RNA sequence: UAGCUAGUAGGUGGGGUAACGGCUCACCUAGGCGACGAUCCCUAGCUGGUCUGAGAGGAUGACCAGCCACACUGGAACUGAGACACGGUCCAGACUCCUACGGGAGGCAGCAGUGGGGAAUAUUGCACAAUGGGCGCAAGCCUGAUGCAGCCAUGCCGCGUGUAUGAAGAAGGCCUUCGGGUUGUAAAGUACUUUCAGCGGGGAGGAAGGGAGUAAAGUUAAUACCUUUGCUCAUUGACGUUACCCGCAGAAGAAGCACCGGCUAACUCCGUGCCAGCAGCCGCGGUAAUACGGAGGGUGCAAGCGUUAAUCGGAAUUACUGGGCGUAAAGCGCACGCAGGCGGUUUGUUAAGUCAGAUGUGAAAUCCCCGGGCUCAACCUGGGAACUGCAUCUGAUACUGGCAAGCUUGAGUCUCGUAGAGGGGGGUAGAAUUCCAGGAAUACCGGUGGCGAAGGCGGCCCCCUGGACGAAGACUGACGCUCAGGUGCGAAAGCGUGGGGAGCAUAGUCCACGCCGUAAACGAUGUCGACUUGGAGGUUGUGCCCUUGAGGCGUGGCUUCCGGAGCUAACGCGUUAAGUCGACCGCCUGGGGAGUAC
């Protein structure tokens, strides 16, 4: 338990790990303007129990590999 | 302008330029006395002026104007520069140091002494 | 309106401040009827009647004292797409104070002393002076 | 600079580090990042804060403080708690140095210095006395970090270079219209005081520790030793012939610098006459220069004053708070649209947006307010506030946002008629017109008409197709508006390939298949939506009304013509806007060089 960020899945073409976006608001610093920006990060997940286009919990964890540091809890979305 | 125009690029600036191009961030170069000219000005003026064409030290090379009332040059020696254009001549935007390394000073002078190389005259 | 309800609401109110009409209507939803009763209430105009249930339109009864219009100057601040939302402590004060800010609240609309009363502020409606 | 990447991206494995790890080696998987700007070349150390700005914002990163990076230039490691190691080793070179020629030594991006490039930036200083460090059982050693002193108006804040009185308004200087005037109470001469410097003599605090003794309830042999507490003497500063206080002379040592036409506070004369010269812009000089040169007098500032260089400000002159585009630089020639931005209307609901409440946290030092200390001030300083921040719990449901459910006006399909140079093909064919046959295309209607997204498009009939309009009904329930790139349609000519040859420019013009995208492709007026005084004409409908009619009142749509308020620098716009607004896109930031160089 962290906030469990919510985000997506945008692609699935590796072994046991996913690529997730997050939509975030933001004010825009000096315009005050609300930019929906989004970031992109790997995730780890075993089962491949979440499909391309969920909707994703996602808590930190150890470092496992390369570029990817956070592991799926639980899916709330079917495809 | 609109904001969503603002946004994907930013107000870029209205950029300044310099115009005494013997900076390198400095305000005075030493110079080598290539000649020295004695060109015209332009309609309104008349009275030809004294110039010399400056062997830089950065690499460069260019003209400055030798103010005062009569000069001392013989033209293998020393200068030193100042900015602050000339109006009349086309292409001298610099000065001299009235009174500096070799270019001594003006022949008795008596009002705005520092300003050229005239000291307390005699007290 | 088509893009912004609120927006283009308040070009057709002043524009009777421009001719001096007696009566003027806007098709009127159901935050259109909690706008009309703070200007009343702060006394900027008079007397409003919603009517129609297919279309729900009101009946605002203006309020120029003189050849001068009462309500002077006002004007929406908060426009969509540029979201200004006020914390309390920074509140817009109206012409000194003068006028009145009208802050859409939690608790409702009426706005004047949610710098003290209330004590929550939100997104600015509109001023009004 | 639009594509980049194979140990690259991922997974089992071994192997590997203090640790997770593609950190490495075999194997499988084929990925990974990218218009929310990847690789690329250029440039740069980053923050607390300094400068400026009323604020936002703008340039900066020297000093003191945080954190990395580097030790002549490239490498690899050893030891070690910690290094890939500034005053350690090895491998090379490179310079550099030294040599009996065989060989060895070298590294100031330590403080102080030389060469040199430089506009220019300093001493081959003193002490371990302070506070910190290292090594130690301490004593003490050591410390070019720190504490101090010389150097230089580089800057800040003081401070003196005398104050009274005094005219005959003096000689004197220039002005002088020869009446005088001004410098000027200025000086002189009478009064008076010595700050600071000169010179003389005493004279705080930065000093606590340490070492020596001597006492205590210490724990043990109860008094040995040692550890702790209190007492006693001697003490211990580089700075420093110190700060500060006191003594005596004698107005005695102590005033420059720019400007004086306008902006911009202060003016008159000699000299020179478009020559010498000034200058920040405006400009002055060609016989009377309040501007050049000189002299009296004046101004502003002051131990400095000017000039140049450098950043912000004035600049609303890149404008978010704070702009504009019909003619002043500026609306792509025009269309659908992808990713982007933006929501009619009602209920439910969640709590991300936002508001509220605290709790964390935002290093101290500067900025800021009350308060202390240097004889004041700079400066040193106690506490506060502020650091506008980010992350978490609790709360709030009005707006907004995702999920769920709806309703009719935005939009959209159907019916039904109406008007029309919207096109494409097919042939047709004269009110007209040269040669010995046919190339052309409207006379008329033809116009302020009329079509279409624009360039545009006019003979006639049919053929496939395009859009709009009106009268009613019907149902869909936000399904939309906008657009960077993107893709189409694109006036002439030119050119390509395949022919022709009159009206008449010798191909080309003309059809046609391909390039070419060009222009006053100028409503020199993006688009949609809603609102506000109007008046007369255009044209397409169609409801009511004795239609009793060519006709009225409406009531649709677009297009003219003059005009209110409002607006615009005017000129002007003015219900088809440029007027009051909202959402979104294109574009401009002085002229020339230039739509040019690569
Ligand atoms: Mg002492």
């Amino acid at each position: 338990k962290i906030r469990t960020l919510q985000g997506r899945v945008v692609s699935d073409k590796m072994e046991k790990s996913i690529v997730v976006a997050i939509e975030r608001f933001v004010k825009h610093p000096i315009y005050g303007k609300f930019i929906k920006r989004t970031t992109k990060l790997h995730v780890h997940d075993e089962n491949n129990e979440c499909g391309i286009g969920d909707v994703v919990e996602i808590r930190e964890c150890r470092p496992l590999s390369k570029t990817k540091s956070w592991t799926l809890v639980r899916v709330v979305e079917k495809a | 302008a609109t904001v969503n125009q603002l946004v994907r690029k930013p107000r870029a600036r209205k950029v300044a330029k310099s115009n005494v191009p013997a900076l390198e961030a400095c305000p005075q170069k030493r110079g080598v006395c290539t000649r020295v000219y004695t060109t015209t000005p332009k309609k309104p003026n008349s009275a030809l002026r004294k110039v010399c064409r400056v062997r830089l030290t950065n690499g460069f090379e260019v003209t400055s104007y030798i103010g005062g009332e009569g000069h001392n040059l013989q033209e293998h020696s020393v200068i030193l520069i100042r900015g602050g254009r000339v109006k009349d001549l086309p292409g001298v935007r610099y000065h001299t140091v009235r009174g500096a390394l070799d270019c001594s000073g003006v022949k008795d002078r008596k009002q705005a002494r520092s300003k050229y190389g005239v000291k307390r005259p005699k007290a | 309106s088509m893009q912004d309800p609120i927006a283009d609401m308040l070009t057709r109110i002043r524009n009777g401040q421009a001719a001096n009409k007696a009566a003027v209507t806007m098709p009127s939803s159901k935050l259109k009827v909690a706008i009309a009763n703070v200007l009343k209430e702060e006394g900027f105009i008079e007397d409003f009647k919603v009517e129609g249930d297919t279309k729900p339109e009101l009946e605002l009864t203006l309020k120029y004292f003189q050849g001068k219009a009462v309500v002077e100057s006002i004007q929406r601040v908060s426009r969509p797409g540029l979201r200004i939302y006020k914390r309390k402590d920074e509140l817009p004060k109206v012409m000194a104070g003068l006028g009145i800010a009208v802050v859409s609240t939690s608790k409702g609309v009426m706005t004047d002393r949610a710098a003290r009363q209330a004590g929550l502020g939100g997104e600015i409606i509109c001023y009004v002076a």
